[PDB]
RNA sequence: CCCCACUAUGCUUAGCCCUAAACCUCAACAGUUAAAUCAACAAAACUGCUCGCCAGAACACUACGAGCCACAGCUUAAAACUCAAA
């Protein structure tokens, strides 16, 4: 059977699983990959927390925070948490276009857990609120 | 002298190249065929270039999507998943 | 907010290659526009300097097929000399 | 030597006035020939000029009634699978086969342009031509 | 006398119409490598390929079977009043008329 | 000039104010592509007809007068002295 790129819908039937769980039972690693900072949480699919790390909760100060580094570390950490809890495969959803954005992946999957998606929710506006003004450096 | 040319139009010339919408009813209602010319990882309406359509079916198509996607017929951020097996009609490939 | 999740801007992993999931996705946002519209709302940017941007893209883009259509037309011309010495 | 002024008139006026002038004591060897034998238009230099407007260039494209019929030929028969030979000055080809049948049940029937068209594409096969349509 | 407006109605050339995708006989004229130039009764001459099969085949007063494109490869570029010509004819060749 | 917070203002309703590189820096209509095409550059060169406007620089997008829901605001708009240039 050709592999599909695209998601399985929850509707439709498929025989794809994971460990016995289907697609929409998979634990979601949320990851904000912001220009300073990168936090990530593990949620379960009924939005149950199960485990959270942050650049900043693993001892990362001020610019060190916004490195791949320290995203790796704390992909590292909430891996761990998150292994903790019963976790072994997740669904990636990527918010931002940070230094972290893939560090953070990296960091989860040298932590344990096997990602079987990967999702980015960055919030894109249709035109809404009215951006900054350019710096004048 | 009989054998001189004559004025006519060009017998010869090919017809004018149509759109694959030509002489076709665009409607809002259609959710299948306005999903045809959208992204199907985030519903983002494909320009000429791509869909190949002409400037009045393009903009037929761009109206009925809009139309359709304000109404409660069609998603915005993604395109319906029971359409992405319908036949590819746009030029972009993401090597998938 | 409103819609279905896990369907938009999704890629399946194919045999644990997450890198090559993660390059198509980065792939797909890219040609879909979404990383451009994504760095250009960073900052606002001024609607005479948008219109003057999006007039000086869409005639570089022209010139540059144009230039390419006549190097290309050109090219033809360009193999080995047929009366060498005359 | 004469006057280096090309685009003043053409070399035989400015010769012809050099000479009668008597700039030049001889004739150019030329001069008598340009004389018996003179050009149809006189070489008088002229600056070429874009057309502006409504101007048109007056060169009509060349058409005949066959034409016609070859359009059509060529659209419902295609092009024959066999090779032109436009070497050859009284080369005929499929087309030029069905034109001439095509005047001739003209000249021996009435005008209409589908029943000729089937009619002659039935001769055609009578004698012998395939036509794939 | 047979006028100039005659031989022109009753010439092949004129007779072929259209020369896109007419099948034509040329003749091997010139060669340079495996660059064949090819006479096929029109007012330029059209380059070739050796064609990699049976390529020993190929060579001067050889007769070929073309399909003509173009009868001479011009176009008008940008900010220019005159069409450029490389003043050559566009075909593919075929092969060998047996 | 970078970072944070927060005003007038950007929005709606009913009134003012009447200014822009308000520019295609091309006045409106009708016509021509033949002429030597044509100071230059800009954006090929012209014709008929109408309205508007302009006659060295600066003084001066000024002063005075007049008009305006405008009150050191807008429109119209000079003179003296000075110079051989601009
Ligand atoms: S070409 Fe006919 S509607 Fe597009
Ligand atoms: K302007
Ligand atoms: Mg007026
Ligand atoms: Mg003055
Ligand atoms: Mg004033």
């Amino acid at each position: 059977t050709k592999f599909s790129i695209y998601p399985p819908i929850p509707g439709e039937e498929s025989s794809l699983r994971w460990a016995g769980k289907k697609f929409e039972e998979i634990p979601i690693a949320h990851i904000k990959a912001s220009h300073n900072n990168t936090q990530i949480q593990v949620v379960s699919a009924s939005n149950e927390p199960l485990a959270f790390a942050s650049c900043g909760t693993e001892g990362f100060r001020n610019a060190k925070k916004g490195t791949g580094i320290a995203a790796q570390t704390a992909g590292i950490a909430a891996a761990a948490r998150a292994k903790q809890k019963g976790v072994i495969h997740i669904r990636v959803v990527v918010k931002g276009l940070g230094p972290g954005r893939l560090s953070a992946m990296h960091g989860l999957i040298m932590g344990g857990l096997e990602v079987i998606s990967i999702t980015d929710n960055t919030p894109i506006p249709h035109n809404g609120c009215r951006p900054r003004k350019a710096r004048k450096l | 002298n009989e054998d001189l040319p004559i004025s006519m139009e060009n017998p010869y010339k090919e017809p004018l190249k149509k759109c694959i919408l030509c002489g076709k009813h665009v409607d809002y209602k259609n959710v299948q065929l306005l999903s045809q010319f959208v992204s199907p990882f985030t519903g983002c309406i494909y320009g000429r270039h791509i869909t190949g359509l002409c400037g009045k079916k393009q903009k037929e198509i761009t109206k009925a999507i809009k139309r359709a996607q304000i109404m409660g017929f069609m998603p915005v951020t993604y395109k319906d998943p029971a359409y992405l097996k319908d036949p590819k009609v746009c030029n972009i490939r993401y090597r998938e | 907010a409103k819609h279905l999740k896990f369907i938009a801007r999704t890629v399946m992993v194919q045999e644990g290659n997450v890198e090559s999931a993660y390059r198509t996705l980065n792939r797909i946002l890219t040609m879909d526009g979404l990383i451009e519209d994504i760095k250009h709302r960073r900052y606002y940017e001024k609607p005479c300097r948008r219109r003057q941007r999006e007039s000086y893209e869409r005639c570089r883009r022209i010139y540059n097929m144009e230039m390419a259509r006549k190097i290309n037309f050109l090219m033809r011309k360009n193999r080995a000399d047929p009366w060498q010495g005359c | 030597a004469g006057s280096r002024l090309e685009t003043v008139g053409s070399i035989f006026s400015r010769t012809r006035d050099l000479v009668r002038a008597g700039v030049l004591k001889e004739k150019p060897l030329w001069f008598d020939v340009y004389d018996a034998f003179p050009p149809l238009r006189e070489p008088v230099f002229q600056r070429p000029r874009v057309r502006y407007g409504k101007a048109k260039a007056p060169i009509q494209d060349i058409w005949y009634h066959e034409d016609r019929i070859r359009a059509k030929f060529y659209s419902v028969y295609g092009s024959g699978q066999r090779a032109f030979d436009l070497f050859n000055p009284n080369f005929k080809s499929t087309c030029q086969r069905f034109v001439e049948k095509y005047t001739e049940l003209q000249k021996l029937g009435e005008t209409d342009e589908e029943k000729l068209f089937v009619e002659t594409g039935k001769a055609l096969l009578a004698e012998g031509v395939i036509l794939r349509r | 006398v047979e006028s100039f407006a005659s031989m022109l109605r009753h010439s092949p050339l004129t007779q072929m119409g259209p020369a896109k995708d007419k099948l034509v006989i040329g003749r091997i004229f010139h060669i340079v490598e495996n660059d064949l130039y090819i006479d096929f009764g029109g007012k330029f001459h059209c380059v070739c390929r050796r064609p990699e099969v049976d390529g020993e085949k190929y060579q001067k007063g050889t007769r070929v079977r073309l399909r003509l494109l173009d009868l001479e490869l011009t176009s008008r570029f940008l900010g220019a009043t005159t069409d450029t010509t490389v003043l050559e004819a566009n075909a593919v060749l075929l092969g060998i008329q047996e």
